[PDB]
């Protein structure tokens, strides 16, 4: 069968930034033994290791959706892939507001018409089984107490 | 005139998905990164990402001396899925303005990049050159507004909808890392637009409709036919099961009216708990299947099911603001039927920025 | 009291310029500084919480009753919308 590729972004400090652009742009495999990447099974933090130095990342959810898109002609563009998903390296604390150009930023704030967070279905599946493994339910809509 | 892939056109469902479930459809077009069960990305550790740039030049090699070889005129290269990975040919990302769009292209679909120009009055240079795209000279402007004079405007051009783009450089610190079962890639990114509010081109059809309840009818059928070709036995057989894996929220009624034609169930015997193919019916060709459903078709019904997601959980401005009713108001402004509000709460914005496409007599 | 050219003229012009602001807008390079003040929503329209009472059988012989307060509007509407519906189930 075939597997939808995973591609997400990674950011990195400016200084590790430069040398890892160097070392992509050079082209030999000694990039491959000096930029390593290990996610943690929190699922939400990493470590990125730039020439065996670490740096502590957190994968964060974008506000906006990007798209690959490939092209043989520079003409007609084919989509490859969705990217919401970025690696900064240096809940609530794993969503990004900004996007990643400049005109999007505080996008999440400014530029997105409220929306909600569909989280509250979960919490109810919690206690919808609490009331089917009780007996007696007890229940009123209150005031101020 | 938009040219697919030939996997996107034969609606393969890594890419055109049979069934979104409620957690598959909030999370449309946002896919998490999913922890590989097997693999070497499976074992816990550091990894080596992998610099591809020589798999780059020879790729693009090699696809030069396909192209010199046909006759050197333009060729059409994505035949097979493992043409539309990220590790070869020249990537450009593409941001969206909007949270979420009326229609939103899947993954193995084309799109152009059409550079209008409206020329000065008079005497004009010529189109300022662009890197990507074919550039155009628009009298009439395809957008809402209309262009200046001497004003160059980049666009999205498919068939699902036409909308602006504008390039911008990407930041000096953010790579592109394509990481699959056997381990990490590393490529930069130098070229990134911005998608302005998308201008529908496609009817996006509302829930319980005629051409949905005909959109899903006929992709169990496409589906049934290409599980009919994919058979290996003579008088070829599927199982039911297959069917019920795909399509799981189907009643089975609705899957055995699609096979009361074409196929018949045998109990005993050979062939035993299969359905078979009828020996009088000829089974459809590939462009047959083919002009059964239509990729677009596919993503307005995947607009559709995830707007009614989105609704269903947050318990009219919202029903105004669904891809149904926002698409047919501006198919029918276009048309010149009526006019829209372009301040309103339809705005996916929020503010002053943006259109909203709701109907106004 | 225009009916026909006033009103289409008006929507052209609406569609021209906010058009033109999206461009100025979306193509800018200017650097943007890093929440936006919006109404703030009462505990519902009747500003009421929801509170439930629980009673079940603890290991050999018990009967806690446990009182849960929920006092957020969200979970509130998703409770109740489906305890009346399984009312109207049976």
């Amino acid at each position: 069968p075939h597997e939808l590729e995973s591609q997400f972004i990674l950011r990195l400090p400016p200084e590790y930034a430069s040398t890892v652009r160097r070392a992509v742009q050079s082209g030999h495999v000694n990039l491959k033994d000096r930029l390593t990447i290990e996610l943690h099974p929190d699922g939400r933090h990493g470590i990125v290791r730039v020439d065996r130095v670490p740096l502590a990342s957190k994968l964060v959810d974008l506000p906006c959706v990007m798209e690959s898109l490939k092209t043989i002609d520079k003409k007609t563009f084919y989509k490859t892939a969705d990217i919401c998903q970025m690696l900064v390296s240096t809940e609530k604390k794993f969503i990004w507001n900004h996007g990643i150009t400049l005109p999007l930023k505080n996008v999440r704030k400014r530029r997105f018409r409220k929306t909600a967070k569909k989280d509250v279905e979960k919490e109810v599946k919690r206690l919808l089984s609490t009331d089917a493994e009780a007996v007696s339910t007890r229940w009123e809509i209150i005031a101020e107490d | 005139i938009i040219q697919h892939s030939i996997p996107a056109v034969e609606l393969r469902q890594p890419f055109f998905p049979t069934h979104m479930g409620p957690i598959k459809l909030r999370q449309f077009h946002r896919p998490p990164l999913k922890k590989y069960s097997f693999g070497a990305l499976s074992q816990p550790g550091p990894h080596s990402v992998q610099p591809l740039l020589k798999h780059i030049k020879k790729k693009a090699k090699m696809r030069e001396q396909e192209r010199q070889a046909s006759g050197g005129g333009e060729m059409f290269f994505m035949r097979t899925p493992q043409d539309l990975t990220g590790k070869d040919g020249d990537l450009i990302l593409a941001e969206y303005s909007e949270e979420n769009g009326p229609l939103m292209m899947q993954v193995g679909m084309a799109t152009k990049i059409k550079n209008y120009y409206k020329r000065k009055p008079g005497k004009d240079p010529g189109a300022p050159d662009c890197k990507y795209g074919e550039t155009v000279y628009c009298h009439t402007s395809p957008f809402l507004g209309s262009l200046h004079p001497g004003q160059l405007l980049q666009a999205f051009e498919n068939n699902l909808f036409r909308a602006p783009i504008y390039l911008h450089k990407m930041p000096e610190t953010d790579f592109l890392i394509i990481r699959t079962r056997q381990g990490y890639y590393i490529r930069e990114l130098v070229d990134i637009f911005v998608v302005g509010q998308q201008c529908p081109l496609f009817e996006v059809p509302g829930p319980n409709s005629k051409r949905a309840n005909t959109h899903i009818r006929d992709f169990l059928q496409v589906f049934i036919y290409r599980l009919f070709w994919k058979s290996k036995d003579r008088p070829r057989r599927i199982r039911m099961e297959d069917i019920k894996k795909a399509f799981p929220s189907h009643s089975e009624s609705s899957i055995r009216k699609r096979l009361k034609l074409c196929a018949d169930f045998k109990r005993t015997g050979m062939d035993s708990n299969w359905w078979v193919l009828k020996s009088d019916f000829r089974l459809p060709t590939e462009e047959e299947i083919r002009a059964m459903v239509s990729p677009e078709q596919c993503c307005a019904y995947y607009s559709m099911i995830a707007a009614e997601q989105r609704l269903k959980d947050a318990g009219d401005d919202e029903v105004r603001t669904a891809p149904w009713n926002t698409t047919r108001a501006f198919i029918a402004a276009m048309k010149g039927k009526c006019l829209l509000e372009v301040t309103g709460v339809a705005d996916p914005t929020g503010c002053g920025e943006g259109f909203s496409y709701v109907k106004i007599p | 009291r225009f009916s026909v050219a006033e009103h289409q003229e008006r929507y052209k012009e609406e569609c021209q310029r906010i058009f033109d602001l999206q461009n100025k807008v979306l193509s800018s390079t200017e650097v943007l500084s890093t929440t936006a003040s919006v109404t703030s929503l009462n505990s519902s329209a009747t500003g009421r919480c929801l509170k439930i009472y629980r009673t079940f059988r603890d290991e050999e012989g018990k009967e806690y009753v446990r009182c849960e307060t929920v006092r957020k509007p969200a979970v509130i509407d998703a409770y109740v919308r489906i305890r009346t519906t399984k009312d109207e189930e049976f």
